[PDB]
């Protein structure tokens, strides 16, 4: 469902790319030559796509997915040993006494 | 070095694989050499304390090798280049011997890069094995500050999505069950 | 000669008919004719075929072993070496005893003859057919691993000797701990040699955690190497588990009395009197087959003084490191630093120019995609951890003595 | 150095100018750095229990 929510929001801004990317190929061959403020900014809305990114926002970004990747590895570990709790409790009636 | 990572891997499973439980000298001389150039010391002397006097006394060069890796161990690199270029070398040994001493040239860089925020040109130039001058100009075109007064050197220290994606779904599939 | 001819007449039968679990109880029965009669099992090999026959001829071959008329060992190790090249063992897994015995006759055989190099990989191989996962540590392990210090090879053994093999094999009850206890110190003896320490200790601890209610030599010798190792890497005696044993721990502390004092003088941290006391007790270290260990405490104890002035100081001069550690002179602190530095031990720099070493403050602030790798990496350790634990405990439910309980 | 061996000063001496600098160590790497500690741990104690259930299920043991 986690995916499928992204990949319905990623379908509704690709849907939104293609009705751009088609206006730009028909006034290539007609439509209006230039809807000037539109096609203006929609060229400038493909130069601000690549959003530049310095040393600080990479130093952030692994920093929240060390954090948290780290947390995984502790709901791992928890989740481990329960199963080792759970073999242990089975083992000690398996063949052990007491 | 990949080259020799492999000639390492089929000279050790050659010895392995011996048919009298003896290996050919010039393996012998190749593991020695190899296990030298990998720094890997522990093994090159296990190496050396395996192979019987026999072969030690009718191959002078084994002795020789045998000196150098003592030398490596020691960390004296004037001695250790001094060593290498004093014994002569037969054919399997002499460019594994210069991809030696190219190894001990970086690791001598690195190690003064690292821990030498100054020094003494004359101790540069030892641990490099290479006289002063041309070594100072060396250093010079590697970006580096030489004092000439005090005759001082001063080093400058220098995952895709699709693996990543993978780990998520891990992540998910080992909590969802 | 007539009843080895019947009994290959049986065994060729049992084979070719499929009859798996009657060949089994064959070469598990008495087989008194093949104990008294001999000179002719090198007809019962010539005649009989591979895989099953293989099998029989196995049995054969280790009741040659078990006899001192044991002949040309040459033509033996050639026939082992065919054996093996072509082996089905695919019911080897029931006659694990009389292969565990053939291999230590085998390992005896090469230690007698001081040729540890070439038992490796036959005994590797061994390894490979017997144990039914990687997961599975056999008394053949011991043997190996005593070949590998022998010989001072421990390439082949550092690949099986980093998996953890959690499955011992009973070899039909034949499983003697004594292999289990030198395997275990033979491990640790090839991780120290390594300068694998931390393995080397845990193999240590393993070994004196095996419940003995006897005292043996090498269940001693693996508490003095587990004590050097404590030495060399963390500086202290690591403190035993209550997980505990038995009358081991009691009957050892008394008799390695010299080992602790020399952990107790390591505490006292005084290189000069650590040497003092080496050299007054050193025929008693002597007896451990390497004095080499001692050298590494000291060097360990000289490395753990400068990585506790790191923990104190910021930067400091040569001459003032060498005062304090009791050096020679600034160029031994110098080299020692050097050293460090290169194993990775200390983050610092020298300064030359006025005579400073500067321990620099930890520069890994962990934020490098190596250190996530390195996460992801022991994840996927955990998760196959974990679906062992799962395995074993659908195992354990098979079991009918829970599902009684629970019915 | 004996108030920083034995604690509760938290500071470094920087011999050189003879300068005390405090210690002020970000949580976050301490943090890191003992957790994967914990989990090598846990990983080596994994395997020794582990190693447990061998010489039971299999009934091995000094005859």
């Amino acid at each position: 469902e986690h995916l499928i929510a992204q990949h319905s929001a990623i379908k509704m801004l690709h849907s939104r790319v293609k009705l751009i990317l088609e206006y730009v190929k028909a006034s290539e061959a007609g439509e209006v030559p230039f809807n000037h403020e539109i096609l203006r900014e929609a060229y400038a809305l493909c130069h601000c796509l690549p959003v530049l990114s310095t040393d600080k926002f990479k130093t952030d970004f692994y920093d929240q997915c060390n954090d948290v990747g780290l947390m995984a590895y502790l709901g791992t570990i928890t989740k481990t040993c329960n199963t080792m709790n759970q073999f242990v409790n089975k083992f000690n009636v398996l063949y052990d006494r007491q | 070095a990949f080259s020799f990572k492999k000639l390492l891997d089929q000279c050790e499973n050659q010895e392995l694989e011996a048919p009298g439980g003896i290996a050919t000298p010039p393996v012998y001389g190749q593991l020695l050499a190899l296990y030298l150039l990998h720094n890997d010391m522990n093994n090159a002397r296990y190496l050396w304390k395996r192979i019987p006097p026999a072969i030690k006394s009718a191959n002078s060069e084994l002795g020789g090798i045998w000196s150098v890796g003592q030398r490596i161990w020691q960390r004296d690199f004037p001695g250790i280049y001094t060593t290498i270029n004093a014994h002569q070398w037969s054919e399997t040994v002499q460019p594994i011997m210069e991809a030696l001493r190219d190894a001990t040239r970086r690791r001598a860089f690195a190690l003064v890069s690292q821990a030498y925020t100054s020094i003494i040109a004359d101790d540069f130039a030892a641990f490099v094995g290479l006289p002063v001058e041309e070594a100072v100009k060396g250093i010079l075109e590697q970006g580096w500050q030489a004092d000439s007064t005090t005759r001082m050197v001063l080093p400058r220290k220098p995952i895709p999505n699709e693996q990543q994606l993978a780990r998520l779904t891990d992540y998910v599939a080992f909590l969802e069950n | 000669a007539s009843a080895l001819e019947q009994f290959v007449n049986s065994v060729r039968q049992l084979s070719a008919q499929g009859q798996m679990t009657q060949l089994c109880e064959l070469i598990n029965k008495s087989g008194e004719l093949l104990a008294k009669n001999l000179s002719h099992l090198d007809t019962v090999l010539g005649a009989l075929d591979v895989q099953e026959h293989s099998l029989g001829v196995l049995a054969v071959l280790f009741v040659k072993f078990s006899m001192p008329s044991v002949p040309d060992f040459e033509t033996l190790f050639s026939q082992v070496q065919l054996f093996i090249s072509t082996c089905n063992g695919e019911h080897i897994r029931y006659a694990t005893d009389t292969f565990a015995g053939l291999c230590h006759q085998l390992t005896n055989a090469l230690v007698e003859r001081k040729q540890p190099l070439r038992g490796i990989g036959i005994l590797k191989q061994a390894i490979d057919k017997m144990q039914m996962n990687t997961n599975q540590l056999t008394s053949i392990h011991a043997d190996l691993c005593q070949l590998c210090l022998l010989a001072k090879c421990f390439k082949p053994a550092l690949p099986y000797l980093d998996v953890d093999m959690m499955d011992i094999c009973k070899e039909n009850g034949a499983y003697d701990a004594k292999h289990f206890l030198c395997y275990y110190y033979y491990g640790g003896m090839i991780y120290t040699g390594l300068k694998n320490f931390e393995r080397a200790l845990y193999f240590y601890e393993q070994a004196i955690t095996t419940p003995a209610m006897a005292v043996s030599h090498i269940m001693l010798e693996s508490y003095k190497k587990y004590i050097l190792v404590s030495l060399i890497l963390l500086g202290k005696v690591q403190q035993l588990p209550k997980y505990t044993s038995q009358i081991v721990g009691r009957f050892i502390k008394p008799l390695s009395n010299a080992y602790h004092e020399l952990a107790q003088v390591y505490s006292t941290n005084n290189p000069s009197e650590l040497r003092n006391l080496v050299n007054k007790h050193s025929e008693t270290f002597t007896r451990d087959n390497n004095m080499g260990l001692v050298k590494q405490c000291l060097s360990s104890l000289y490395k753990k003084n400068i990585q506790r002035l790191t923990k104190t100081f910021l930067t400091l001069s040569l001459q003032d490191m060498a005062s304090r550690v009791q050096l020679s002179g600034p160029q031994e602190a110098e080299k020692y630093v050097l050293h460090m530095i290169e194993d990775g031990e200390i983050f610092a720099s020298i300064n030359q120019k006025d005579g400073m070493v500067s321990f620099h403050d930890n520069p890994e602030k962990y934020n490098n995609p190596a250190m996530l790798h390195n996460i992801d990496q022991e994840m996927l350790k955990c998760i196959e951890l974990d679906e062992r634990l799962k395995a074993m405990d659908q195992e354990i439910t098979v079991n009918p003595q829970f599902v009684q309980k629970s019915m | 150095t004996q108030l920083i061996l034995e604690g509760l000063i938290s500071a470094r001496v920087d011999s050189h100018s003879k300068i005390l600098y405090a210690r002020d160590v970000d949580q976050r790497s301490t943090t890191f750095e003992k957790s994967l500690l914990m989990g090598k741990e846990f990983q080596r104690r994994a395997k020794a229990m582990m190693l447990r259930a061998a010489v039971l299920r299999n009934q091995i043991h000094v005859k």
